[PDB]
Formats: structure tokens, C-alpha cells, sequence
RNA sequence: AUCUGGUUGAUCCUGCCAGUAGUCAUAUGCUUGUCUCAAAGAUUAAGCCAUGCAUGUCUAAGUAUAAGCAAAUACAGUGAAACUGCGAAUGGCUCAUUAAAUCAGUUAUCGUUUAUUUGAUAGUUACAUGGUAUAACUGUGGUAAUUCUAGA
RNA sequence: AUUCAUAAUAACUUUUCGAAUCGCAUGGCCGCUGGCGAUGGUUCAUUCAAAUUUCUGCCCUAUCAACUUUCGAUGGUAGGAUAGUGGCCUACCAUGGUUUCAACGGGUAACGGGGAAUAAGGGUUCGAUUCCGGAGAGGGAGCCUGAGAAACGGCUACCACAUCCAAGGAAGGCAGCAGGCGCGCAAAUUACCCAAUCCUAAUUCAGGGAGGUAGUGACAAUAAAUAACGAUACAGGUUGUAUUGGAAUGAGUACAAUGUAAAUACCUUAACGAGGAACAAUUGGAGGGCAAGUCUGGUGCCAGCAGCCG
């Protein structure tokens, strides 16, 4: 059957050049929609450009065929480049997940270099004179 | 403790805020400002919490550094800048100005008024002295220190002060007859007539005052808030226009009204 | 300081070893496997043969450990290892159930003539695998019947979890075993080396853990019977003052 | 850390154990309802004692007293909404005469029998654990939903559900495909 | 918890004709000594001496309960083991 | 807003023992399928502690010749080390001591200090001065050993 | 309510402060003049605070009736010291101060309060512990820096413990988070992350075992499966007792999507998943108190039962 999306309380917001609302759907004989379909339809009833739609939040009802979640649309796509939030840029596939070492070995590497005053390009020739 | 305290339990929060129980352990602290911390209104709480404008806190930081927020006039920059009492707030995209002014349950409401309005303030005079040279000074209830007024200001009336270059325009005499606005204990937020006011040599002077449905009421003077003669504010009031309904009352008009 | 004072026996590199012996109840599992993941937590690859019978230190926790694997072909052999243990460890199956007339008899017997501290092993607990959520399901079977026999134990070590294998090797150096009464009342010694001289002489040396020794009594050996001894002497000499009983039954 | 949840314990045991004339009234009762547990009973006689110990403190107070008037007017209105008290009884002194087979009468268990659809309590309370009923649009699972005077009107069998108008369940689609591979020969 | 010393019969008051089964204890966090009824029977075959005992009251706030004279205590579980399994025949009792 | 069993040959009393219900009161035994929610080394020892982590910080806007990287002849992008400035007196943990002490409500400073925030506020005394100065850096070293540090 | 605010006169001072600083822009007038900001600085006010302070209020004890004043106890005058009041300290002087309306002494398995349990009413018992206030960092003393500390993830000494060593020396403080030993009736992982709540810094960006997430968890609390319905036979006023038939469903497993910092789980869902529906509910009792056996086998005042009567 048909998927009818529904907005809600749309608030127009200058101050960060977005627009917000509730996003309600309805989808009997079906589990749930996926966000990436959602954010297609609402691209187009918007008039805008598919990277500046974000959508988050999703909980369906107790029973089935309803959903409710959140949903945000930018002025431009280099608008929602700046204040989108990095985690939510990699689920849409715009950004790159930074591989930082773990929490545990940053700490005990700073803890070592604590331990040295200056740069240590002396003390490595000392130590290798010995 | 060893020194000043940083942090601010929630819980320990003033409850006019409205901040509910379990999103997080802790609240905003006002920094240090021109309100005491008990009575002000930080403007993360203002622009998160009643406008909906942001999200998160984090939202709320990016808003401020496009320099987007002003008080008084004034770019603002700090999360916990403490609004209080009678302070204009400018919106400059959306093109929006505000007043915080006390409902009658005694919370800070939502209050827009017009560009003209937005130009000037009132202020209660704390204090009148002699400055260094002889120079006389008044001193506002938001902190504020103005040169050479007129020689019949005295304690207790209260002063309209254009924004712009912060000098003083009119007066108000603390008088019988007098609109004035409650600022504090049981009654904040109601506003009615002084009726008259009594003389407590050493301890606190006391005010009866009358609403427009005649109701009385007594607080002391120090909540007293004056702002105009009977019947012509000097600034916009809110709706309600100040005036207490009992709980019986409250039941009817939604119910019968506004419920339909 | 009566804490300090019992345990200042095991205090340091010339204190005494802690006996540990390794007790598979399936077929399947080799007993060295088990010896091999232990030594892996040790964080000394120097520790780590065609023999079954080693001293160890273990310098992480300045520990002295010997260890003893008996040969489960002989059931009498069996009881005879674990009669001189401190601690002994209880090898399970993931994979395969333990039999009623064997490893079930083991442990019954094992019991019976007392022991001085047990702990609960799991190796192969991965051969069953889809998702951890199946092992867990196998784990909580295996702790249910292993807290049949000694229901003072809880929960049953996964080897190959490196915090695990880790949390047994410290329990084993750190906790201090429980006695057993009719055994430390004797004197007892396992023997480090034996040799003859001699019409015979047996010389035998090693370390003293019960009660005691004097050269006037007789001393035991579980195969050969009654024997006496001539001589003790400590690595003062005492020689047998033959002021003593000897080996005869009667009057 | 975080501000304490707040919680309460929702029913009372009797204070002697073995009074034999209780024992045969509260067995009658779970017959009657299909009930399962004693705490069933026990769970409805704190509440009324609850809503008695409220109206019999207001009637100390004087009449037109102005806490009598608005909580007194609150608690008829609340009871009245769910059929418990009958709108010809719309008066506090009536309250107290309330007793524990009208609340038991509302249940859900016990509607959905009344109007048909099942054909014993016992039938009522498998068909709720079943997910075949709901109020409205929403399923309903839970047997002890007091059922509010408005809702009666739309108790029906769920749209999701044999009974309902889907498809057939999973014992009757395993018979029909046997069948249709044995004649399917 | 206390350790056992010794294994006792306590002749019962008159006009009920028993001997009772107790038991010897002394108490680990303070020394004292202390006689402890054992119940069920045979199961005094599950104690020994040396063995590590837990006790509880005898319900009756401190004083003797029944024919048992100046007998306060009883017996709950034994080497970590309850009384109550052993003698329903649930768990099994290690020796040491 | 409720009680019942036990002193006698039998009775009415005084009186206690036992029974009965709860506990955001702890421990322990037997048993244990689902959803929401949730305390947790206080009691005895404010006893003793292996190992790792829990406090640092830069903007257009104090100091750059890294012999760093990246590509307007005094300099001009990005940026390690070090100097300078601010912070480390908040937070988190525990309950040993303490009986007009701490604490609660209510007062006072005409009895005093106050980084920071906010508002006011100094015509009155060379087209720009020193090293009575040094870190990082370069280079030569001591000690089994530490966030040791010397001479140039 | 003032010897208040403030002003004036004569001097003092080892002489306080009164811009030798930084970014962006490049306008006006015939080499002179100019804008928007950052950081510093004197004094007054304000804000976040601190210190001291008035009145009334506390558990058991007389097998504690007198206590304080040498060596400050109560008060007066002067000085010193302090940010400042005051026996806070010093010199001289006076002889006072508290108490049967319980002083002083002793005990507390005593941190205070908001509060908790049980209540017809009046009461009794508890509060180490999520918020507010106080104290401490093995035990005592001393002190540097600073607006603020008598700081302990700062320093110095002594007392008690205790680590490394080449034996000359060096280093130490988990009543922070996780973890170990001991103790005992008695209490969890040496895991993931700054996404949320907020805090600090020269700061939108860095950091945070504060805090959040998951693991262990029958402390306490809420909802709620373990079967429903026909036919046949027999009995009975539509209800019982036993041969037989189709339907319905989640416990569990799982493609997927959703959830989330990334995950796990909940909510949703294709496929699979009941006939001893083995997909088998326990824990205590059957003389009385106190719901419920004149049943049947065993045993020998013993083994045992028994809160009490037995």
C-alpha cells in the first residue's frame, strides 16, 4: 500500500537558514520505511537538493503502521555542511570517519611525553653514546 | 569550600525555569552580571527552552558567535549571560524584539512589542549619592551608574533611560494613586493601585495595594515596582494585564471557552 | 600479624611452590593444552617437555609454582596426584558430554578423600560457536552441573578470554589453599630427586610441607610399605639416635 | 547524580490469612471474572480504599467551602467518566457506597464478552493476549484497560488479524500447502 | 561462622524421653564458645569436627527452645553447603 | 478504631509467654519464562595497597629564522618546542572527630576583604630607551638509578 | 541614628597610578588628519562570594552538686596584632562569671537538616547514602604562591609503615575510576565514548574515570504466559465426566529496516517455531490456635516431631 508522509509544526529558523518540523508516516502492510527513502520524498515536495535534507529520531508505534520521527532542511548544501553535526554528515555518506587511535593509548602517550622537557633530539644522541 | 563555586546542581536551579527532572545532573550557572543569579534568565535557557530555536547546547554556541543575539543593544556572546527584569533581547534576522516581563504565575514569558518600543528601558533608582568632585550619581536596579539627574529624583521612583546613549528622559514619583508592578514573593506578577504605605522606622515598610477588581493585597516595599500612572503603563503589559483568577475561575474559562 | 605469619611460607623466590595439578574429564581435551594457554598470561615467553612434571617461576607476581599431570590412563594414578595437591583444576568439554562411568566417578571419588581447593576450566568453548549468545547458553549449562559436586563455586573460567586466563593464574599464586586434616597432621614430601647407594640406601630430597619429620619415626611409601630412615640431614645432620621403634607388628 | 525515579506499590494483603468466609467471596469473584491471581482482588480494594479515604475527609468540611466544591466536583467526574458510578448518583455521598464489582465490571476482559465476540471470560482473555482486539485504531494486549464510556463504541476485532480481514495464521497456511502437495501429486 | 569441636548428646527434659544431637562451636570473630542443636536427623553424619559451621538463632530471641536445655543456636549450613540440600539429597558435601 | 492458645476438679480475675500483619530492614535457603524501571565494600578495619588512567589550555588580534611542512627582500600560510598569561581553591570520595559545637528558621556589618562580569571614571607628570638577560636551539659532559642537571 | 557622602587648609611619603602594546580597514584636507575592535590601568558602584554575628531550638546519666580564676577565669584603661570588631595577645587595676528552671563531669555501636517506616486520633523508631551545610585526605605541626588554601593527584620536619639499589644514594600517601589483600553474616568490569548534561582555557575547534553507554545484579517497584473451542459417548436439569477434530499464539531463532558516537536490547517485520502442547511451577502445611485426612504401609518412648499447648 501507499506511504503517505505527513509534516508538522514547521518552524522557519534564519538564524541557522533551516526549516524543522515532525515528520508523521503511515505505512500499513509494511515494517517501516528506511531514512534514506525519506529523505528522497521530502527532497522533492521541498524543492530541495537531496544532500540538504537530514531526518533522525525514528520510533514506531505499538502495533504497527505508524511512525514518527524529526527532520531538518537547509537553505544550500554548503550550509548544511557547517551545521549539520559530523556523525550524522557520515551516515549520508558526505563525510569521512577519522581514524583516531584508541582512548586508552592517546592518554598513555601523552603521559610519556610529559616526561620530557624540550624536543629530544638531544638526550636520543646521549642515550645512544651512552 | 576553599574558594567560588563553578557548577550548579540541577535541582538546585530555580524553579521558574521550568527544567525537567532527568535530562541531565546539571543546569546552567549565570556568570556575573547586572541580576542576581536567583532572579535572572540565562540565554541559553531563553533561546533553547521557550523558543525552540535550538536543539542543543552545542546549537546555541553556534547562534551566538554569528553575533546574531543583542541585549540592551548590545552584542552578547556569553551562553550564560543573565538576562533579568525589563531587558529588551533583539533578533536581528527574523526581525523580532523582546521584553522580559513576569506572567502572572510568575514566570518570564514570551513578550513580543514593537521596533519603536524596543528603544528605550525603565529602571528603579537603588540609591542617590555624592560621587569624588561633588558630582551626584544614581544608581539602577540593573546596575547601572548615571551622572547629574534632575535634583528631585529620590530612592524608590523609577527612571526611563533611552538605549542609546543611556541618558535619562523621564521620571516617576513613588506616589498614592501610582500603577506599580510586583516583583517577588507570593504575589509576583500582579499589578494594581497603591493604596497607601506604612512607615516601619528601623525594619520593612509595608504597601496595600488594589487591583483592578478591587482585590487587596499587601508586600513589602522593597518588591514594589513602579511603572506609570493609573491606567497609562509606560510599556506594554502582558497579556492577562496582571490580574490573579482563582482556580475555579481558571477551570471555567478553558473548559466552557476555550474548550468549546 | 598473624596474616604475615602464615603466609610467609610461600613469600617469595625461597619460599615453597604451590602444588597444582591438571585433571581433564573427557578424552578429548590433552591437559597440555590447558598448561599452554595459562603460561600465555604470563607475559614471559621464557617460561614457554616431553615430561610431566615442572617447576615454574613466575616473576609477574613472584610466584613459585610446580605442576603435576597425571596419567588418565591409570585411575589409581589419578587419586594419587590430586592426594598431594594445593589447588586442582578441572578441566570441562564444550563439545562433548562427560561420562557417568568415568569422569563422573572421578570426580565423586576425588571428594571423598578430601581436597584442598578446586577450580572450574572451560578451553574449547569456541568449537560450538554461531554467536557468543550460543556459547553463553553452553557456559550457564556446564557452571549448573559443575556446582552440583562443589557448591561453594559460582562460575566457571572461559581460557580463551585473555581476562579470564589471566583471573585464574592470579587466584593460583595469590589465595592461600585449605588444609587437609588427616594429611598435614603427617609429614609429607614430594621428591625432587631419588638416588641409591649402597645392603641398599635410598637418598631422597625435596621440601617439607606437613607437620614434620624425626629420624626416630618410620616413614610411609604407598607402594613398597613400611621403611626406615638413617639419616636427616638439611641442605645440621640428624642421624636416627636409634632410640626408636621399628618395623615389626606386634607387642 | 541524576535525581531519584520515583515509584509505589499498588495493593494490600488482608491482615488475617485464613477467615474462611473471606476465602469463598474472593473465589466467587475469580470465577466469575476469570481472574488468576488473589492480587487481582487485592490490587482493586486499595484503590477504592483510596477514593473513600479522600471523600470522607471532604464531607468534615463545611458546604460551600471552596476545596469541597473543586475537588469534590473532580473526583464525580472522574468516576462517572468510566461507568463505575452512575450519572443518576452524581452526588459525594453516593461515593462511598461504591463497591468492588463495579469496578471489575468495566475491565476490558469482561466488555469484550458482554458485547459478543467471545464466547466466555475465559475465551475474552485469550483473544486480548492474542493481539486479535483493538480500541479504535490501537491494538490493545492488557486485560485490566478500564474501558471509558466513549470507547465501547469502537471495541472491534484488529485489522492486522485473522478475524479482522488479513491473512490466514501460521497452523492454518502450513495445512493448506501440505494438503496442496499431497493433491499436488 | 565457628568451627567445630566436638560432637555431643543432650539428654532432653523430663517428662519427653531423647537423646538430641549437638554440637560444640567456637565462634571465629570472637572465640567464644557455644553449643548448637543440629537438625533433620541423620544429618549429623554431614558434620565433623574442624569442619566450618554457619549458625542462627533458635527463634526464640535468645532463650532455650523446647526440651533442649540451654541449647540456643542451630545449625544452617556446613563447608558452604545447606543442610536443608543435603538432607533432600540436591547437592553433594566435599570432604577435607 | 477486630484479636486467639496456655495456671483449675470446674469457675471468674490479675499477669506474662506464644501466635498474627508490615518494613525504600539486612542476611540466608529452595525455585526462576517475558516487558518497563533500578540500589549496590556504609555497618567489621578513617585497615594496607601491584598496575593503568583521573588537569590542562591559542584566537584575525602577546613572543617564530625549527637548519618543520606547504606554497609582499624586515615580516606576512600552517605549525612542534619554549617564554608569557589564565586555570589547577571547582568537581568526585568518605563520616573518624564533634552535644550550645555543627545545623535550622530569623537578623546585623554605622564592624571588614572581594580575581572575574556589568556601568561610570585621570588636558596637571620621543619619527619611541636599556641588558645592570635569558629559554627553546647548537655543542661538550657526569651518575646503577628519578619528570636529576653542569660548563660554553 | 554618625566623627556619613563630599569639600577646604598646613605638611608628609623609603613616592602609588596617569598606555614605549596588538588585528582589520585606507577615508578626509594641501604632510597634516581619521574609523571599527583586542588587551591593560586608578577609584566608585554592581555581581559571584567570604569572615564574623542576634534570638529560640538537641539523645541517656545524680552509683556526676558544686564549677572557673597559678598558666585569662568576668570586667575597666592603654598599646600591639589583624582585612576588620573582640582577653585575640601584653602591661596595670578591680573581684567577678555559671548552677536544682540541672551548671560541671561521664556515655553515645552521635556528622546536622530536607526526609523514611508504621499509624483511627495522640504517638514510637530510624536518617553512613542522589539536595543543602560542616569536617578530613596514614597521625600531628609549619609554610610558599595567589583575589581566594593553613591545599595534600603543593612543599618541609618529626612519629608509624613501606619500595628500588652497583650499598654511595633515591623515591612515597586509591576515604577519585577500575582492580588486589585482609576482615566479616554482609556488597559488581583492571570494558566503550565525549553524541547528551554541563565546566575550564589565550578559546565555536582542545580537555574532562565530572558525566553518559554497555556488562554483573530475585535490594525494592509496575504489567503479565503456562491453553481456548467444537463433535461423540454417558449422566443431569443448558451443567458435569471421558474417544476424537481443526483453529489461534509468543517463548525462541532470523533476512531487513529502525535505534545508537558505534553497538546490544526494546518497538516493527519476510521465513521458521505445540498434543503427555516433556515448550512438563514451585514453596510450606493437613490435632488446636489456623484453610485442609476416623486413608494406607512402616516403626518402637527409639529415631524423631514440636514458636506455645503437646
Amino acid at each position: 500500500d501507499a506511504v503517505t508522509i505527513r509534516t508538522r509544526k514547521v518552524i522557519s529558523n534564519p538564524l541557522l537558514a533551516r526549516k524543522q518540523f515532525v515528520v508523521d508516516v503511515l505505512h500499513p502492510n509494511r515494517a517501516n520505511v528506511s531514512k534514506d527513502e525519506l529523505r528522497e520524498k521530502l527532497a522533492e515536495v521541498y524543492k530541495a537538493e537531496k544532500d540538504a535534507v537530514s531526518v533522525f529520531g525514528f520510533r514506531t508505534q505499538f502495533g504497527g503502521g505508524k511512525s514518527v520521527g524529526f527532520g531538518l532542511v537547509y537553505n544550500s548544501v554548503a550550509e548544511a555542511k557547517k551545521f549539520e553535526p559530523t556523525y550524522r554528515l557520515v551516515r549520508y555518506g558526505l563525510a569521512e570517519k577519522v581514524e583516531k587511535a584508541s582512548r586508552q593509548q592517546r592518554k598513555q602517550k601523552k603521559n610519556r611525553d610529559k616526561k620530557i622537557f624540550g624536543t629530544g633530539k638531544r638526550l636520543a644522541k646521549k642515550v645512544a653514546r651512552r | 569550600a576553599r574558594g567560588p563555586k563553578k557548577h550548579l546542581k540541577r535541582l538546585a536551579a530555580p524553579h521558574h525555569w521550568l527544567l525537567d527532572k532527568l535530562s541531565g545532573c546539571y543546569a546552567p550557572r549565570p556568570s556575573a552580571g547586572p541580576h542576581k543569579l536567583r532572579e535572572s534568565l540565562p540565554l541559553i535557557v531563553f533561546l533553547r527552552n521557550r523558543l525552540k530555536y535550538a536543539l542543543n547546547g552545542r546549537e546555541v554556541k553556534a547562534i551566538l558567535m554569528q553575533r546574531h543575539v543583542k541585549v540592551d543593544g548590545k552584542v552578547r556572546t556569553d551562553t550564560t549571560y543573565p538576562a533579568g527584569f525589563m531587558d529588551v533581547i533583539t533578533l536581528d534576522a527574523t526581525n523580532e524584539n523582546f521584553r522580559l516581563v513576569y506572567d502572572v504565575k510568575g514566570r518570564f514569558a514570551v513578550h513580543r512589542i514593537t521596533d519603536e518600543e524596543a528603544s528605550y528601558k525603565l529602571g528603579k533608582v537603588k540609591k542617590v549619592q555624592l560621587g569624588k568632585k561633588g558630582v551626584p550619581y544614581v544608581v539602577t536596579h540593573d546596575g547601572r551608574t548615571i551622572r547629574y539627574p534632575d535634583p528631585n529624583i529620590k530612592v524608590n521612583d523609577t527612571v526611563k533611560i533611552d538605549l542609546a546613549s543611556g541618558k535619562i528622559t523621564d521620571f516617576i514619583k513613588f506616589d498614592a494613586g501610582k500603577l506599580v508592578y510586583v516583583t517577588g514573593g507570593r504575589n509576583l506578577g500582579r499589578i494594581g493601585t497603591i493604596v497607601h504605605k506604612e512607615r516601619h522606622d528601623g525594619g520593612f515598610d509595608l504597601v496595600h495595594i488594589k487591583d483592578s477588581l478591587d482585590n487587596t493585597f499587601v508586600t513589602r516595599l522593597n518588591n514594589v515596582f513602579v511603572i506609570g500612572e493609573q491606567g497609562k503603563p509606560y510599556i506594554s503589559l502582558p497579556k492577562g494585564k496582571g490580574i490573579k483568577l482563582s482556580i475555579a475561575e481558571e477551570r471555567d474559562r478553558r473548559r466552557a471557552q476555550q474548550g468549546l | 600479624l598473624d596474616s604475615i605469619e602464615n603466609r610467609k611460607l610461600f613469600e617469595g623466590k625461597n619460599g615453597a611452590a604451590k602444588i597444582i595439578t591438571i585433571v581433564p574429564l573427557v578424552n578429548d581435551l590433552d591437559p597440555l593444552d590447558i598448561l599452554y594457554k595459562l603460561l600465555k598470561c604470563a607475559d614471559d615467553e621464557g617460561i614457554m617437555d616431553s615430561k610431566r612434571i615442572f617447576n615454574v617461576h613466575i616473576k609477574k607476581f613472584k610466584s613459585n609454582l610446580k605442576i603435576i599431570i597425571p596419567d588418565m590412563t591409570n585411575f589409581l594414578n589419578i587419586l594419587d596426584c590430586a592426594k598431594v595437591a594445593d589447588f586442582v583444576v578441572f578441566g570441562l568439554s564444550g563439545v562433548q558430554e562427560v561420562d557417568e562411568e568415568f569422569g563422573e566417578q572421578i570426580i565423586r571419588a576425588l571428594e571423598l578423600q578430601g581436597i584442598a581447593s578446586y577450580i572450574g576450566v572451560i578451553s574449547n568453548l569456541s568449537a560450538v560457536h554461531e554467536k557468543e549468545k550460543f556459547q553463553l547458553d553452553v557456559k550457564q549449562s556446564l557452571e549448573s552441573y559443575f556446582k552440583h559436586f562443589f557448591p561453594s563455586e559460582e562460575r566457571v573460567y572461559n581460557l580463551e578470554k585473555n581476562s579470564d586466563a589471566l583471573n585464574v593464574l592470579r587466584t593460583l599464586c595469590q589465595r592461600l589453599p585449605r588444609s587437609i586434616n588427616w594429611r598435614d597432621n603427617r609429614g609429607y614430601v614430594v621428591a625432587d630427586f631419588v638416588d641409591f647407594v649402597e645392603s641398599g640406601d635410598l637418598v631422597i630430597e625435596g621440601t617439607v610441607r606437613g607437620i614434620g619429620f624425626n629420624a626416630n619415626r618410620l616413614v610411609h611409601i604407598p607402594d613398597f610399605g613400611d621403611f626406615q630412615l638413617n639419616k636427616i640431614e638439611k641442605i645440621t645432620v640428624f642421624e636416627s639416635n636409634m632410640n626408636r621403634d621399628t618395623l615389626d607388628e606386634y607387642a | 547524580p541524576r535525581a531519584p525515579r520515583t515509584y509505589s506499590k499498588t495493593y494490600s494483603t488482608p491482615k488475617r490469612p485464613y477467615e474462611s468466609s473471606r476465602l469463598d467471596a474472593e473465589l466467587k469473584l475469580a470465577g466469575e471474572f476469570g481472574l488468576k491471581n488473589k492480587k487481582e482482588i487485592y490490587r482493586i480494594s486499595f484503590q477504592l480504599s483510596k477514593i473513600r479515604r479522600a471523600a470522607r475527609d471532604l464531607l468534615t468540611r463545611d458546604e460551600k467551602d471552596p476545596k469541597r466544591l473543586f475537588e469534590g466536583n473532580a473526583l464525580i467526574r472522574r468516576l462517572v467518566r468510566v461507568g463505575v458510578l452512575s450519572e443518576d448518583k452524581k452526588k459525594l455521598d453516593y461515593v462511598l457506597a461504591l463497591k468492588v464489582e463495579d469496578f471489575l465490571e468495566r475491565r476490558l476482559q469482561t466488555q469484550v464478552y458482554k458485547l459478543g465476540l467471545a464466547k466466555s471470560v475465559h475465551h475474552a482473555r485469550v483473544l486480548i493476549t492474542q493481539r486479535h482486539i483493538a480500541v479504535g485504531k490501537q491494538i490493545v494486549n492488557i486485560p485490566s484497560f478500564m474501558v471509558r464510556l466513549d470507547s465501547e463504541k469502537h471495541i472491534d476485532f484488529a485489522p492486522t488479524s485473522p478475524f479482522g480481514g488479513a491473512r490466514p495464521g501460521r497452523v492454518a497456511r502450513r495445512n493448506a500447502a501440505r494438503k496442496a502437495e499431497a493433491s499436488g501429486e | 561462622k565457628g568451627i567445630v569441636l566436638e560432637k555431643l548428646g543432650i539428654e532432653s527434659k523430663q517428662p519427653n524421653s531423647a537423646i538430641r544431637k549437638c554440637v560444640r562451636v567456637q565462634l571465629i570473630k570472637n572465640g567464644k564458645k557455644v553449643t548448637a542443636f543440629v537438625p533433620n536427623d541423620g544429618c549429623l553424619n554431614f558434620v565433623d569436627e574442624n569442619d566450618e559451621v554457619l549458625l542462627a538463632g533458635f527463634g526464640r530471641k535468645g532463650k532455650a527452645k523446647g526440651d533442649i536445655p540451654g541449647v540456643r543456636f542451630k545449625v544452617v549450613k556446613v563447608s558452604g553447603v545447606s543442610l536443608l540440600a543435603l538432607w533432600k539429597e540436591k547437592k553433594e558435601k566435599p570432604r577435607s
